[PDB]
């Protein structure tokens, strides 16, 4: 299971069962957005 | 006495190549992991 732990990713990244000593990168991290924002202009009147 | 002056190391530089072509976008990755494999090459290239 590639999503279990990092181990399992490791072992996904290079498609084996067995991972050598060493450091590999495996994924990217980023922060994930927390709410949505809209921001339109304060107008009402509608288009003719 | 003279000088010789010698480059040893540049920089390291990674790119997340998913990142670089589809930056935030789930449509663009979706349709870039139809190209295969290039992107690993990418990064497996640059790391070393």
């Amino acid at each position: 299971d590639c999503a279990l732990d990092p181990l399992s990713e490791t072992k996904c990244t290079l498609k084996s069962f067995t991972v050598e000593k060493g450091i590999y990168q495996t994924s990217n991290f980023r922060v994930q957005p927390t709410e949505s924002i809209v921001r339109f202009p304060n107008i009402t009147n509608l288009c003719p | 006495v003279t000088t010789e002056i010698l480059p040893v190391s540049m920089t390291k530089t990674s790119v997340d190549c998913t990142m670089y072509i589809c930056g935030d976008s789930t449509e663009c990755s979706n349709l870039l992991l139809q190209y295969g494999s290039f992107c690993t090459q990418l990064n497996r290239a640059l790391t070393g």
